[PDB]
């Protein structure tokens, strides 16, 4: 039950992202899994390693298959179905 | 030639690039905007910052 | 969700340029990131931007 | 938290933008940022300076990232939408 959540800079897309994480992760659900975020501009290598391209990212890697979810995360809904199960 | 002003709207090149462009062909846009005889208006419009 | 801007391109980018001191660049295929994400005018500004 | 709203003359389009201005700052929401109206007709040249085109306009600078908002805000969920943080 592993998160990362991809972003760069005190932008307002990133802390809205964050933000919004927040928002879904505690008042629509328990805490399943844990989210560790990491802004790409300080580590720009770590982009390459992961192969990020659009921020903001929100990628799981618990499942076999990996899944990414690009933008902010402004629809909660949305947002929970995707990462439900 | 005729001794009438002109003024150059461009939407798409900057006035670098428009001033450059005809500075192989002899003309002086640099000596003609610096005496105002000819008016560079760069008119650009971004649709990211935009909402109608 | 919502709005992406591709900061990571730039930022890959970039770094390849800093480690190589690169100053000549080439961009092969730039079609397949207008194929791969939807949204056509978010791919329309970022890459304005990049160039 | 400042606001800037161009307009041009005692048009409609630009009186009905500040008292529509008025209204969505007021009734929606407390006084969060200061407004400041600027008239372009007088200062044509400020409307260069601040890369103007299209009237009327509300500029917000506060985040490091510029945003407009074109036209006359008649809606004013759209409004408080795009000028909400």
């Amino acid at each position: 039950r592993r998160l990362v959540l991809y972003v760069a800079g005190q932008t307002p897309k990133s802390l809205a992202a964050i933000s919004n994480l927040r928002r879904i992760c505690e008042e629509n659900l328990p805490g399943q899994y844990e989210v560790e975020v990491i802004d790409l501009k300080q580590n720009p290598r770590l982009a390459k390693e992961h192969s990020i391209v659009a921020i903001p990212t929100l990628v799981r890697e618990l499942p076999v298959p990996i899944r990414k979810i690009i933008g902010d995360l402004s629809d909660k809904e949305q947002v929970l179905v995707n990462l439900k199960m | 030639d005729h001794g009438e002003p002109g003024v150059f709207v461009t939407f798409e090149e900057r006035p670098e690039d428009i001033v450059n462009n005809v500075a192989s062909l002899g003309f002086e846009l640099d000596k003609l905007i610096e005496e105002e005889k000819i008016a560079i208006e760069h008119i650009a419009v971004d649709p990211s910052e935009v909402a109608e | 969700i919502g709005d992406y801007d591709l900061e990571g391109l730039f930022l890959r980018l970039e770094l390849a340029i800093d480690t190589v001191g690169a100053k000549r660049v080439v961009l092969d295929t730039i079609e397949s990131l207008f194929s791969a994400f939807s949204n056509p005018a978010i791919l329309r500004a970022e890459i304005r931007r990049l160039f």
